[PDB]
């Protein structure tokens, strides 16, 4: 009964329904794995326990991107329809480049030739990844982390060197107009009165390196 | 009798018998619910009987989530028409002590065996996780005063599985048509409780971890999951003998992965490194978009005609589509499909327009 | 390869969905087409015991006997899933009992004990409820013993007790080719032969799934049809050579014109016993 | 079955080693090749900017050459040109022309005749056992001319670096059969050079050919041979790691096996003296 | 006449029309060398650029004034603006001038030509340099090479070929300073 | 893990001074997943290799 | 292993001990003979992982 | 000789052991490094085949009879 | 398997750093200097940052 013991306890995080009050409970249980076995005894019971499942990799920190997310391994399938919809049209378009980037890093990793179109997408998926390093103690709101995404999959920190992203999306958010995450924020989503705008003022970024 | 399930995999490899038990192994995260609902969405709505869903040891998340969606769809309908429902819930779910999840299954069971034995009629029982009776008992049993079996299971596994699973049949006054999730602890096919499981199912469909990490869903093994239906007597001729050759060319490619691994793909030979190409190809046709995973992935579902299933892999297999590419094959419906996404990706190295098109720069007011 | 003598005990021994009970089915079925060609005392009666299985599967096997025929020779001891413990256990000394009246009548028998790996774990249950202390993989200690009582029972006898045979084919389940487990080993040590079969090469299209190096039979071609031994040898000895020149077959680019014979040979010869099911020849 | 795996990590453990030090034999040979290539780099030049580089010639015969390697732990290599000879041989071949196909390297022969049997002729192989010398590239070129085309096609891989081995074609003609007509540009390009020859202009002309071909033989099989040991250097350096990665995750499921197997085994024996006491 | 403009810019052409895509267009030799026959200058004055060439080495790649090559018709001399030539060259000496120092190797035998450009091509198989031969041997394959008459004319060829290189052999051997 | 959890977690910074312990670590079987070193492990906060 | 190659007796040459191989008991050039060819099947046995 | 340890063994043997067995067991920590490695005697270089070459001769070196001690 | 001026002058630099900071690391240890002469030398943090 060591299923019982974590299925009796994770199951009493719940969303209510408006009868009962509305109130949630989220739940985030840690397992540490040993070699990167999640196919351990106790790691198998609550992955079938859990809705989603954030996988850390130890090969991923020791690269310094932390926090070191397994993006393939990474599943939500709850949240999907409970992300931010600003987010949700952004974000989109980052997992996928993030497939790619891992599609192409684990085949053209001996060096043998450049497509110069899957060269294209390594150093694309590259600054992707800086985009997505974090400090520890820093989070940041909703607003400003969809505005780093919108600045980084809409081409406009390309061609800024990948060891300047930390630097770049620090003057990302610096130099654009704080009103613009305030209506961000309040429509939850990137209106098309506002992408014609947060493009502009995205080209008045005084990014790194030139 | 075949039924035919719009799934590629499992209309080829491991067709499924009308009024058979079948089971849908897996363990932890490979996709046995979402198998298990995409097979509610194609063959439930399609039935014209009932439907029996007991929920044994799952999510209680899951659970609601399946009786909104069976609101929504008008297979149970709430208040006045209740009656014209075609499905009945059974929940003995994750959260329940295990004296009422070791019980939950016969529960099911009897609702079947009512629609079965005194309507007459065929019925479809699903059982989300028929492994959670399994540890229900073997919870129970070290309470019980026994020694333990293998494992750390009951001794009498073989025989309650038995019992249980012996009642979930067609007979000649109605038909059971079964399917079963089956979990796998620690992604180990010889752990006793599937082990036993094994031998009660007439279709088996081993969902596999790593063949999931490969980004192939639904993750059915192709070399593990069987039926009693893929035989030339039952399904055909040419269906068993395509079936066979992709089992053949899938088989030849698990027997290259070690050199493939060490030495690498150029030093082959010629026919070798056709079959390599051969069976990435028919490894990425056999993944396919669900119709029910349409809201966690984007793709439109494909419901797969079971003769579009035949005709494309004999394609594939002759050799009449060794042109393409590999992900023109993943994840799309049939034949079809496939050289539409060929041109639809061969169209996308050549797009590339002027201008950026802007239309933004200063529009007024 | 692995000829067969009446009065031995072969295992069939495999993984699941290999093949096992098809050559079982395939034996019983020769034999109803052999009984029509030859007299009284050359018949062979069987007897089929499916210990563990469906009833559904039962139920399939005597519709496909009788539509056959070989039901007017076979008997079938079904103790099935759903039946207790001490009956899944006993039904193998049953259907041998049964079967012991064409032994000890001077006629002649052919015992299938399908799945003698589900007898033994019944009797695991039966003797660990009776509280007897269990041991390797939780069996009893004389688990041996139970299957070496019923095994040596087949036999072939001599003439002043009637000159009666009976042909034991145990089946034994594996866990993905594990011959190494207890119950494995235990019944490898009592039977005379194996037939073993691979879940690898039943997905090559090798069908049925023989290991030919693997597959022993200890009474030896002694026990075999002239002219098949005429043959056999041969066949076996350019079997042995294209498993051995193989594992260098990936490479296909040197022509070796020595090698390449043997290879193209014993694809011949391995194509020759592939075999579609339910029509024994 | 939990044996199995400590044979397999042994077997595995050893074809890491065997690897890495072919790795570190190509390297050797490889630093020693390139010192004769890049010397016998000189003496294609004077050819090259006194005969032209005429690929695209309207030869009605023609000998293709494709330089490949004889042992066969290369990475692509010799099916890189498998794939540029039969590139050239469907561009050359529109107007039905007699074609003679060699190849030098046992890898040649085995990869030639799959996409052709009946043009290939010839194969010569066992080159660069002892080493590639001009006398053996000489005896191949005389081997060449028993046939009489009216080109020459050598296909072999440049070894730009120890990274880049760009595939070359190298052209020779037929001295006045195709070479003398070639050059008629209104005139000739070849009159301006006053010829100190003992007899006419075709003798030293067909004289000079068969001095261009073997040194563009030499060459090639030298160019070819330094490329293969590159490349055999980095294909068994993709081999030796990926090698420890697959015994890094061997060791991994023993370990599992192991620590799996000594609680199964205890908790039988627990479970055995908790049936008597 | 020239009705066929073969070459590598014109290859590429009918390469690309019918050769896969996956496959760029083949290097050629003539894209490895920078200096060609017939084009503008590279003679500046008095010196020249010569190369000289064996399989196995390269033996200068440096500028002479003026070069003594060992024809068939003789030993001749090549100055600066020399008329282009290509000259068979016998077993002989070969003489790169600089000003007061010089470089004479002896050669084996193999053609020397000159461009319109100034640039001289000197292409021989065996250059075995003077003080590294000994003068011993040379008789005692004379000798042989003397006597030696067969029946056939291919060692014939092989025992003219072999005289009038060890003869050449003795005569620069001797009246050596 | 309570035997060592009862050990090493005695050994911290109080107030009034602090103790700091150097352990050596002994790895059965070369194997860094076994429950001796996975569960001291969770207690070190620094680890100095010695090699030869 | 030595049974599927076909080699019958299937005795493993470098397994099979006994204490009549004292060079004092069956002497020397009798023991030499099996240490030598034991010596020959085990190098063999090492070149089979390149052989093979 | 790798996996053999004796954790006394400095400053507790033979001092005319101790002035070669150092080199001793150093040149076989080289000879064990190459020799898995060079099975093959072909192409080797000369550094490498020089330590193979002095690793064989140390191993044939050590091997002794039985029952007569030195 | 190379050569030691096979890479850049970059890598000699990173090759020198490396192998005077593989040196700084090492240190006389004042427990023993009874048997090798030359006195220990306790370093502080504040020096061995600016050092390195
Ligand atoms: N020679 C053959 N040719 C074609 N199909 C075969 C052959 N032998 C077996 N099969 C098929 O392969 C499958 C093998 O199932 P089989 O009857 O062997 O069950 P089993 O392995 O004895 O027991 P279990 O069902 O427990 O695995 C069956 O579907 C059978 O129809
Ligand atoms: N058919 C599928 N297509 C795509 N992704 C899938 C599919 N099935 C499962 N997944 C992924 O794997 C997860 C597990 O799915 P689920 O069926 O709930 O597995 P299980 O019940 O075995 O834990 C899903 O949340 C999703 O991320
Ligand atoms: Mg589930
Ligand atoms: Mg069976």
């Amino acid at each position: 009964d060591v299923f019982y013991l974590h299925s009796r306890l994770l199951e009493r995080a719940a969303k209510l329904s408006k009868e009962l009050g509305g109130g949630s409970l989220t739940a985030f249980p840690v397992i540490e794995t040993q070699a990167g076995d999640v196919s351990a005894y106790i790691a198998t019971n609550v992955i079938s326990i859990t809705d989603g499942q954030i996988f850390l990799e130890t090969e991923l920190f020791y690269k310094g991107i932390r926090p070191a997310l397994n993006v393939g391994l990474s599943v939500s399938r709850v949240g999907s329809a409970a992300q931010f919809p600003g987010m949700k049209q952004v974000a989109g378009t980052l997992k996928l480049e993030l497939a790619q980037y891992r599609e192409v890093a684990a085949f053209a990793q001996f060096g043998s030739d450049l497509d110069a179109a899957t060269q294209y997408v390594l150093e694309r998926g590259a600054r992707l990844t800086e985009m997505l390093k974090q400090k520890q103690f820093a989070p940041i709101p909703i607003e400003r982390q969809t505005v780093a995404v919108y600045a980084a999959t809409k081409g406009f920190l390309d061609k800024v060197r990948v060891q300047d992203i930390v630097a770049a999306e620090e003057a990302v958010i610096s130099q654009v107009n704080p009103a613009v995450f305030k209506i961000l924020k309040a429509n939850g989503k990137i209106t098309p009165a506002l992408d014609a705008h947060l493009k502009a003022e995205l080209r008045k970024v005084k990014l790194p390196g030139a | 009798e075949i039924l035919v399930t719009g799934i590629k995999v499992v209309d080829l490899l491991a067709p499924y018998q009308r009024g058979g038990k079948i089971g849908l192994f897996g363990g932890a995260g490979v996709g046995k619910t979402v198998l298990i609902m995409e097979l509610i969405n194609n063959v439930a709505k399609a039935h014209g009987g009932f439907s029996v869903f007991a929920g044994v040891g799952e999510r209680t998340r899951e659970g609601n989530d399946l009786y909104r969606e069976m609101i929504e769809s008008g297979v149970i309908k709430l208040g006045a028409e209740r009656g014209n429902s075609k499905c009945t819930l059974v929940y003995g779910q994750m959260n329940e002590p295990p004296g009422a999840r070791a019980r939950v299954a016969l529960t099911g069971l009897t609702v079947a065996e009512y629609f079965r034995d005194i309507e007459g009629q065929d019925v479809l029982l699903f059982v989300d996780n028929i492994f959670r009776f399994t540890q229900a008992n073997s919870e129970v049993s070290a309470l019980l005063g026994r020694i333990p079996s293998a494992v750390g299971y009951q001794p009498t596994l073989a025989t309650d599985l038995g019992g249980l699973q012996e009642r979930i049949t067609t007979t000649t006054k109605g038909s059971i048509t079964s399917v079963q999730a089956v979990y796998v602890p620690a992604d180990d096919l010889t752990d006793p409780a599937p082990a036993t499981t094994f031998a009660h199912l007439d279709a088996t469909t081993v969902l596999s971890r790593s063949i999931a990490e490969l980004g192939i869903y639904p993750a059915v093994d192709p070399l593990d999951s069987t039926s009693r239906m893929l035989n030339p007597n039952v399904i055909g001729a040419e269906h068993y003998n395509v079936a066979r050759g992709v089992q053949k060319v899938l088989q030849d490619y698990k027997n290259l992965q070690d050199i493939i691994a060490i030495l690498g793909m150029d030093e082959l030979s010629e026919e070798d490194k056709l079959t390599v190409a051969r069976a990435r190809k028919i490894q990425r046709f056999l993944s396919q978009p669900f119709q029910v995973a349409e809201v966690f992935t984007g793709t439109p579902g494909k419901y797969v005609d079971l003769a579009d299933t035949i005709s494309g892999f004999q394609g594939v297999l002759t050799g009449k589509y060794d042109d393409l590419p590999e992900m023109a094959f993943y994840m799309v419906g049939d034949i079809k499909e496939v050289k539409e996404k060929a041109d639809k990706m061969a169209k996308d190295i050549a797009s590339r327009k002027e201008a950026d098109n802007k239309k933004v720069s200063e529009e007024l007011k | 390869l692995v000829p067969i003598g009446r009065g031995q005990r072969e295992l069939i021994i495999g993984d699941r969905q290999t093949g096992k009970t098809a050559v079982a089915i395939d034996a019983i079925i020769h034999q109803k087409n052999c009984n029509e060609q030859v007299p009284k005392a050359q018949r062979v009666y069987c007897v089929y015991v499916a210990v563990g299985q469906k009833r559904s599967t039962v139920a399939q096997l005597v519709k496909l006997f009788t539509q056959t025929g070989a039901m007017r020779y076979t008997i079938m001891v079904s103790a099935t899933a759903s039946d207790a413990a001490p009956l899944q256990f006993l039904a193998p000394y049953s259907g041998c009992a049964m079967a012991e009246y064409f032994r000890d009548t001077g006629k002649h028998g052919l015992i299938i004990y399908d799945d003698l790996s589900k007898q033994s774990v019944a009797y695991r249950q039966m003797s660990l409820l009776l509280r007897r202390p269990p041991g390797r993989e939780a069996f009893p200690g004389d688990v041996f013993y139970l299957h070496s009582r019923l095994l040596e029972r087949a036999a072939k006898l001599s003439k002043e007790l009637g000159g009666g045979s009976l042909t034991a084919f145990p089946v034994i389940e594996t866990q993905a080719g594990d011959v190494s487990a207890y119950i494995a080993t235990n019944v490898i040590s009592i039977t005379d032969g194996q037939i073993f079969l691979e879940t690898e090469l039943f997905y090559k299209g090798i069908r049925p799934a023989l290991n030919v190096g693997l597959s022993v039979s200890r009474v030896g071609s002694a026990a075999q049809f002239p002219g098949m031994k005429q043959v056999a040898g041969t066949l076996k000895l350019e079997l042995a050579q294209y498993r051995e020149v193989a594992a260098f077959a990936q490479f296909g680019s040197d022509l070796d014109a020595a090698t390449q014979y043997v290879l193209e040979r014993g694809a011949r010869l391995t194509e020759m016993l592939k075999q579609k099911q339910f029509a024994p020849i | 079955s939990n044996q199995a795996v400590k044979q397999r990590i042994r077997a595995i453990k050893n074809i890491g080693k065997i690897t890495k030090a072919m790795k570190m034999v190509a390297a050797s040979k490889m630093k020693n090749a390139q010192i004769a290539v890049e010397q016998s780099r000189g003496l294609v030049d004077p050819f090259v900017r006194l005969f032209g580089d005429f690929p695209a010639v309207n030869s009605n015969k023609s000998v293709v050459v494709a330089v490949t390697s004889d042992k066969g732990l290369c990475g692509g290599l010799n099916s890189n040109i498998t794939k540029y000879t039969r590139a050239t041989l469907a561009t050359t071949e529109s107007e039905g022309k007699d074609v003679v196909v060699v190849s030098i390297g046992d890898k040649g022969r085995s990869q030639l005749t799959r996409i052709e049997s009946q043009r290939y002729q010839l194969a010569i192989a066992d080159t660069y056992k002892v080493r590639v010398t001009f006398g053996q590239a000489s005896l191949i070129v005389e081997e060449l001319i028993k046939h009489n085309p009216q080109s020459y096609q050598i296909l072999f891989n440049k070894f730009r670096s120890a990274i880049s081995f760009k595939p070359t074609v190298a052209t020779i003609l037929s001295p006045d059969l195709l070479e003398k007509q070639l050059e008629d540009v209104t005139g000739n390009s070849l009159d301006a050079y006053d010829i100190e020859a003992s007899h006419e202009r075709s003798d030293v002309l067909r004289d000079l050919t068969e001095f261009h071909l073997g040194v563009t033989l030499y060459n090639a099989m030298l160019e070819n041979n330094c490329s293969e040991h590159a490349s055999r250097m980095s294909a068994m350096e993709n081999s030796t790691k990926s090698a420890g990665e697959m015994l890094g995750k061997l060791t991994l499921d023993y370990n599992r096996k192991r620590q799996a197997t000594i609680t199964t085994e205890l908790i039988e024996i627990i479970a055995g003296a908790s049936a008597l006491m | 006449e020239a009705a066929a403009p073969a070459g590598p810019k014109e290859f590429t052409e009918v390469w690309n029309k019918k050769a896969p895509s996956t496959l760029i267009v083949p290097e050629f030799p003539s894209n490895y060398t920078a200096v060609k026959a017939v084009g503008e200058g590279q003679v500046h004055g008095d010196a020249f650029p010569v190369n000289f060439y064996t399989p196995h080495s390269i033996l200068s790649q440096a500028q002479k004034d003026t070069v003594v090559l060992p024809g068939v018709d003789g030993y001749f001399g090549v100055k600066a603006s020399h008329v282009p030539t290509i000259a068979q060259l016998k077993p002989g000496v070969v003489e790169l001038h600089s000003g007061a120092e010089s470089e004479k190797f002896f050669v084996s035998g193999g053609f020397a030509f000159v461009h319109p450009n100034g640039v001289t091509d000197i292409c021989v198989l065996e250059a075995a340099t003077l003080d590294q031969v000994d003068p011993a041997a040379v008789k005692s394959a004379l000798a042989a090479a003397s006597a030696a008459q067969p029946t056939d004319e291919f060692e014939q060829a092989a025992n003219r070929a072999a005289i009038e290189l060890y003869s050449a052999l003795e005569s620069a051997v001797e009246a050596k300073a």
